[PDB]
């Protein structure tokens, strides 16, 4: 394995992003913020917010070289970026310790300029130096033989202004006031026994998630110390919230996090607040009854749309709560690790 | 995450 970093182009240079440091995790969010991926019609931008950065980031067990920047060597600015992140993966029989690659970006004005390649030799360089040779990752790009393939849906929790900054259209025949009546929902969830998930709820949702992800075949395995990290509630950055039967026992939970985009080009909305479909856990609660308080809650928490994809369970109730089907493919991809292909119902896994 | 869709 090669000790030095590979070579970049001329008036570039490798940076490891401590961020820890407020103003280089702002400088991380403002690369993103302005270059982060974007839809097929450059509508819409991703804004990760720089606190779930680092959530996102930060995980048990990361190390500071994963974060790896590009900076311009006369100005310092940032213009590139590629992290990985340690994780336990269960892959079919095997469960083995991989990294998942995420948040690959380079700045706009540096595109076609082959930097992109040489982020992913230098990230792939210094996790082999760690001892992992396997990774998980996802992308819209088709590449080679994808483990597995999901489509976006989505349910629409504000359809006025979806539909007026073009996120999402007028079905046939049918007329703003009649696709906001079609869309509302409750104003209270309705399971009872639902609360927000607490410390002491950390070893009761890391039972149950462990023994629903099961009987998926590409799935985490998280430690307790996991769970809380990637579950515990944060405002705007994490919600989960689970279910207490009447003996005060926990046998449900929902979970889903906050990744607004960026409105580019609308006169008056700047910002479209989604919420996305985390780890969901039924052994109780219907997962439909479930799902719909996940929609209440969302909507309660002034999100415009709630965001999943038709993995694991989640085609036993997309259409019944009225999700659409997005124009969106996410392929799932595992480096230097040949498997079968499996169908979205298999994988039981979620990145941010 | 990696995609950003919206409504087909
Ligand atoms: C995707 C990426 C990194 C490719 O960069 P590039 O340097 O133009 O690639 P090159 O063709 O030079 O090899 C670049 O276009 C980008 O930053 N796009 C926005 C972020 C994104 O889509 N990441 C997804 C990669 S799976
Ligand atoms: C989105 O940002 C993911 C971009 C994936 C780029 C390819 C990554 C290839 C695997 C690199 C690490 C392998 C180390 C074992």
């Amino acid at each position: 394995i090669r000790q030095e970093p590979y070579t970049l182009p001329q008036g570039f240079t490798w940076d490891a992003l401590d961020l820890g440091d407020r103003g280089v995790l702002k400088e991380l969010y403002t690369l993103l913020n302005e270059n982060y991926v974007e839809d097929d019609d450059n509508m819409f931008r991703f804004d990760y917010s720089p606190e779930f950065l680092l959530w996102a980031l930060r995980p048990p067990g990361w190390l500071p070289q994963w974060h790896c920047g590009v900076r311009v060597v006369s100005s310092r600015k940032l213009v590139g970026f590629i992290s990985a992140i340690p994780a336990n993966i269960h892959i079919y029989d095997t469960e083995k310790k991989m990294v998942e690659i995420n948040f690959l970006c380079v700045h706009k004005k540096l595109r076609s300029k082959r930097v992109a390649p040489v982020l992913i030799r230098e990230i792939t360089r210094r996790v082999h130096l760690e001892g992992i040779f396997q990774a998980v990752y996802t992308a819209g790009v088709v590449l080679p033989k994808p483990v597995g393939t999901c489509r976006y849906w989505h349910r629409s929790l504000n359809p006025r202004k979806l539909i007026e900054v073009k996120f999402s259209h007028l079905s046939r025949n049918m007329t703003m006031q009649r696709t906001m009546k079609l869309y509302r929902l409750p104003e209270t969830p309705k399971t009872a026994g639902l609360r927000p998930m607490e410390t002491k709820d950390i070893p009761v949702v890391h039972q149950l998630l462990t023994r629903y992800l099961k009987q998926f075949h590409l799935t985490p395995v998280m430690s307790q110390e996991e769970v809380e990290h990637w579950f515990y509630p944060q405002e705007n950055i994490i919600d989960t919230f689970v279910v207490e039967n009447a003996n005060g026992e926990v046998t449900d939970f929902l979970s889903f996090y906050t990744l607004p985009s960026t409105i580019m080009n609308h006169p008056t909305h700047k910002s479209l607040k989604a919420a996305y479909s985390f780890y969901n856990v039924h052994t109780q609660t219907p997962l439909l009854d479930l799902m719909s308080d996940a929609l209440v809650l969302a909507k309660m928490k002034g999100f415009d749309v709630f965001n999943a994809l038709d993995l694991m369970e989640n085609k036993t109730f997309l259409e019944k709560l009225k999700f659409g089907i997005g124009d969106g493919n996410l392929q799932y991809y595992l480096y230097n690790w040949k498997c079968p292909s499996m169908g979205a119902e298999k994988v039981g896994l979620v990145l941010q | 995450g990696k995609v950003l869709s919206k409504i087909f």
